[PDB]
């Protein structure tokens, strides 16, 4: 097993895109997978102003610049893996739908409706 | 949160890291992994950016 | 195997009350209905009340029908009859007894499956 | 209330048949007619409930039937411990749960 | 011999609109219901069910 | 005890006990309309409950004991089974292909009784 | 047989029968409001006839027998002619005039046979 | 006579004879949200008084005598003052603090009835 970098993409899809500090963020995860099998590391980032969200084309926002200096803090909680493959399988960063970041959280649910009416024999009559 | 790659801030599994998946053996589908324990990032722009 | 046990006392005299009890194990208390079934020293059986499995509904012949409260308790597993008034004419060995009718959801019996001992009262 | 008042009898392997009149509003319409066997000085055992089916532990030797307003009792391989009081009841509707017979002895010669 | 009872502990898989709930946002400003402080939580003994996670709307 | 829908493995007979925990339970313009047809929904599907418990002469109850006889072909079980084992969940899904049935034939009976209690006037 | 008013144009003894098929029938945001309004005024006509039913005594039924007398003023016809020849489209517009008065009385007697029934406990 | 709420100031056993006075009064997007959410409201509110009675055994009435008994602590008071000297609203005061106590006992001794019933049949 083994780990390598993202495939090409738009830059949405090939880094690791977060909204932190009223900025949007777009790191290089290629220091985090690149190992065969299994201080500190450090990814470099790019911040854009003109933001386009989702998958959607023809709805653009400028984020306005955020006065100071940011620091953000966070946990990994989880990746998106694709696997790119009989003797080695390679797994890749992938994801960029964000039902994939929801389905996560929400599979342990389920809504069910109630159905209160029903029907059994008894040994009685009206 | 909405991001991509790594997800941030989620839940954590209880006990073991857990991979899910539609189907693990299609290539095509995306493979969702949950740590038990948060891994702790620091992310940051270090530069004193003004604003007019 | 289970077990009936009726207890009480014996005799009274005409124009006085009497409390029989039976205690029950062996089975689920609450789930059977119970009965008491009189036994005249020289005569066969009659029946004299019927208590439901919950306690909610009680039937009664019509000979005792103003005089005597069957009452049940299904955490202590026993059967109380009170008597009251009281004739010579009530002198039997009265009998503890489940049975007697049903619970809607389950099959009817309409029949005793068991029988205590029973405890003999006189009135003089 | 039921009735069958004299005595049953036959010898030990001889069938005998005792029998339970009453009526059409009681006997008749309520297919509940249990039969109780008693030794004297002990609380009656349920051989019979409803019409023909028996409690487990009782023997194949009892079963019954009825028809029009008067049920029966069979016993057939009549045993020396048979010799017993056998009642009927019946489940007489609403109001009037339960009536019973007199018993009758049987006697095994 | 037909009895009909209402209220039974009886459910089907169903598709329905949620609503949110929360205790100058993108998403949740004042456009959602509070929150109940001590939400309840039932275990339901004895029962089984099938979850599937990629089918869930 | 359990709230809602804490009887829902419990055997048809330990439930239907609980009936009024489950009864009691059933009651930015697009938000407003999403949140509205949500009510509106849970009101109408309420009273289509309310009206067939009427139609059928059960108003008012919600154990109702019906003079309609049980086809031995619905399900053919003894009553030891069905409400000491089984849980109201797997009968409902036994008997689902009867559904309709069963209700065509309690509609039916009640306008017999209830016409039948005209004449009685 | 014929469904929602195809008993319409029957005898008033004829319909009747049918009470059952016509009393189930009753039940981009400027889409989503009308669509809401027509389902919003289906319910409140429903609850307003089924409180009527209710404070008459009637709750629950189709066919509600009461206990007030018929005035031969409303309609001097022998029940030969309204159950055997009328229709009830027929008969609605003959007693159009008298409805609230019937109607009130419907609610008067039941006050006061549901007083006296609280005497009698 | 007056008409809705006319019978506030009376006493409680002058008033309850109007029972059916106030049972009757309680039946541009954004105008429309506003109007339909008040209108749902009010359908929502009659409904929760509609389905409670029904479950304490009361559907259909305006006056339901029931089996629970009066507990002196509820209001140590004899009929005579409740009925004759008091108004409804100082009586609502008075039990305000009993008022969940007593709709739960209601609730209870309609289930142990509704299944003595069952029972009976
Ligand atoms: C994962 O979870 C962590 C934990 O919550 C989350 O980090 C939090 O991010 C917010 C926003 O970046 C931080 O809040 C800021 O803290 C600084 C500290 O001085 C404040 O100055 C900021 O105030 C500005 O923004 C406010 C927004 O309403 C304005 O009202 C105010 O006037 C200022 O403009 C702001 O409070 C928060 O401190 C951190 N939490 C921690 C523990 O650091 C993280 O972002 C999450 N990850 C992702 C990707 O979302
Ligand atoms: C992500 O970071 C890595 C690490 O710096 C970049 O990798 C370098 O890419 C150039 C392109 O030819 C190579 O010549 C270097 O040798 C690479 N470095 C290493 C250590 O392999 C990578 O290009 C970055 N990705 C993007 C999209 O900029
Ligand atoms: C990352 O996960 C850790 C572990 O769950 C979070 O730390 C906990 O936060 C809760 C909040 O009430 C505290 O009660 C726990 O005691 C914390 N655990 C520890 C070990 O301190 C942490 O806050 C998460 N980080 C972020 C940014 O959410
Ligand atoms: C992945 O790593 C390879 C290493 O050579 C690099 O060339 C490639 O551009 C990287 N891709 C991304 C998206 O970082
Ligand atoms: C990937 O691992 C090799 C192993 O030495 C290392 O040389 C290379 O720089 C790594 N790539 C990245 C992007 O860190
Ligand atoms: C998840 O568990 C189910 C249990 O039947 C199993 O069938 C399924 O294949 C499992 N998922 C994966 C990714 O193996
Ligand atoms: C899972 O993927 C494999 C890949 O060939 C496919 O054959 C299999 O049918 C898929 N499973 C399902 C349930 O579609
Ligand atoms: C990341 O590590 C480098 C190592 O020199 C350090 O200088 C930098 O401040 C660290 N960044 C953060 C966000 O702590
Ligand atoms: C950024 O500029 C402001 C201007 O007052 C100053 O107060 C602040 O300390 C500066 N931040 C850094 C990191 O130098
Ligand atoms: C679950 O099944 C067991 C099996 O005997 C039973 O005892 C238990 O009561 C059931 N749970 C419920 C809530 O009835
Ligand atoms: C039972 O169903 C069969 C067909 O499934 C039908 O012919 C029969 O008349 C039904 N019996 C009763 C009592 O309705
Ligand atoms: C009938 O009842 C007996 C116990 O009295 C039970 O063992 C049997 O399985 C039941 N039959 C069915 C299929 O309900
Ligand atoms: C039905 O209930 C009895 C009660 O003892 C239990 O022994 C039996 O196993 C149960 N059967 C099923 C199918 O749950
Ligand atoms: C109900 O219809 C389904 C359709 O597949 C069938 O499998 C099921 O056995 C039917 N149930 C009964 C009780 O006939
Ligand atoms: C229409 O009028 C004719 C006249 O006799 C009558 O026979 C027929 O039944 C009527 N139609 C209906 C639906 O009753
Ligand atoms: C019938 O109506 C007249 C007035 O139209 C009225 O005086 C009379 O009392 C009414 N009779 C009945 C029985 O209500
Ligand atoms: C009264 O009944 C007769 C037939 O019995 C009918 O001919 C007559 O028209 C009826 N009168 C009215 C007006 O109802
Ligand atoms: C009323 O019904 C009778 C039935 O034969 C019919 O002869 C008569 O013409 C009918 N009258 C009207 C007005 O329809
Ligand atoms: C009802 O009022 C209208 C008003 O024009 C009148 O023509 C009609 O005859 C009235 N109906 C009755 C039955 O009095
Ligand atoms: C108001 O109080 C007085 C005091 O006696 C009473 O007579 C009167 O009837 C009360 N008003 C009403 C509407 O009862
Ligand atoms: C009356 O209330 C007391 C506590 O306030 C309670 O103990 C008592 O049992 C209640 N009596 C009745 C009849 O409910
Ligand atoms: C009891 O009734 C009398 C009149 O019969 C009244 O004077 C007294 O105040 C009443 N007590 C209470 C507190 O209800
Ligand atoms: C209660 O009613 C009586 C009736 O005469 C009146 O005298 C008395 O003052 C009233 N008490 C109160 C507190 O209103
Ligand atoms: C109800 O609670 C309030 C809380 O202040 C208290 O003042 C009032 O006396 C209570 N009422 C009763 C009848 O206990």
């Amino acid at each position: 097993i083994r780990f390598a970098n993202s495939s090409g993409g738009d830059l949405e899809v090939t880094t690791h895109s977060f909204n932190c500090g009223g900025e949007f963020f777009y790191c290089n995860t290629s220091g985090l997978f690149n190992s065969t099998w299994i201080d500190s590391i450090t990814l470099p980032c790019r911040i854009k102003q003109i933001i386009n969200m989702w998958q959607r084309i023809g709805q653009a926002m400028y984020a306005p610049p955020i006065q100071g200096v940011i620091r953000c803090v966070s946990n990994i909680t989880g990746l998106i893996l694709t696997r790119d493959g009989s003797t080695t399988e390679t797994f890749r960063p992938g994801g960029g739908d964000m039902r994939d970041n929801w389905r996560s959280e929400l599979y342990k649910y389920k809504v069910v409706k109630i159905e209160p009416l029903g029907v059994a024999p008894t040994r009685c009559k009206r | 949160v909405v991001s991509t790659q790594l997800l941030l801030n989620g839940s954590l599994a209880e006990e073991e890291v857990m991979i899910r998946s539609e189907n693990i053996t299609n290539n095509a589908k995306n493979i969702l992994v949950q740590f038990n324990t948060p891994v702790q990032i620091n992310c940051t722009r270090p530069n004193n950016n003004t604003r007019k | 195997e289970v077990q009936l046990v009726e207890t009480g006392g014996g005799l009274v005299q005409p124009g006085g009350s009497l409390k029989l009890s039976c205690r029950a194990s062996g089975y689920t208390f609450s789930s059977f209905a119970m009965s008491w079934v009189r036994q005249a020293p020289g005569k066969g059986l009659e029946w004299v009340s019927l208590i439901n499995d919950r306690g909610g509904l009680t039937f009664y012949v019509d000979s005792v029908k103003g005089r005597f409260t069957i009452s049940r308790d299904n955490s202590k597993n026993t059967l109380s009859l009170q008597m009251h008034s009281l004739r010579d004419g009530d002198t039997a060995v009265y009998y503890c007894a489940t049975g007697g009718m049903s619970s809607a959801l389950q099959s009817s019996k309409y029949y005793f499956d068991f029988w205590g001992q029973g405890a003999l009262v006189t009135v003089s | 209330a039921l009735t069958q008042p004299p005595s049953v009898s036959g010898s030990p392997g001889q069938s005998v048949t005792i029998s339970c009149t009453g009526t059409s509003s009681d006997i008749g319409s309520y297919n509940y007619v249990s039969w109780y066997q008693q030794h004297p000085g002990k609380a009656p055992k349920l051989m019979i409930y409803d019409v023909t089916q028996r409690p487990s532990g009782v023997s194949d030797r009892f079963s019954g039937s009825k028809s029009g307003n008067t049920a029966s009792l069979t016993i057939s391989g009549l045993q020396a411990d048979d010799e017993a009081d056998y009642y009927c009841s019946a489940y007489a509707g609403r109001q009037t749960f339960y009536i019973f017979g007199g018993g009758t002895r049987l006697t095994v010669l | 011999w037909v009895t009909v009872y209402y209220g039974v502990p009886v459910w089907k898989d169903a598709e329905t609109t949620l609503f949110c709930a929360s205790d100058h946002n993108v998403w949740a400003t004042h456009a959602c219901v509070p929150t109940d402080p001590n939400p309840q939580e039932i275990h339901l003994e004895n029962v089984t069910e099938e979850f599937n996670m990629w089918k869930n709307n | 005890f359990l709230g809602f829908l804490g009887a829902a493995g419990s055997t048809m007979g330990a439930a239907s006990m609980t009936l009024t925990v489950q009864a009691r339970n059933l009651l930015l313009t697009v938000w407003g309309i999403k949140q509205l047809q949500a009510r509106v929904l849970a009101v109408e599907r309420y009273l289509r409950d309310q009206q067939l418990l009427g139609i059928w002469g059960c108003s008012g109850k919600l154990i109702c004991c019906t003079n309609v006889p049980w086809n031995s072909s619905w399900s053919n079980r003894n009553l030891s089974e069905i409400w000491d084992n089984m849980t109201w969940l797997q009968w409902d899904k036994e008997i689902s292909n009867y559904t309709q049935i069963i209700y065509g034939l309690l509609e039916e009976s009640q306008n017999q009784q209830e016409k039948n209690e005209q004449d009685l006037l």
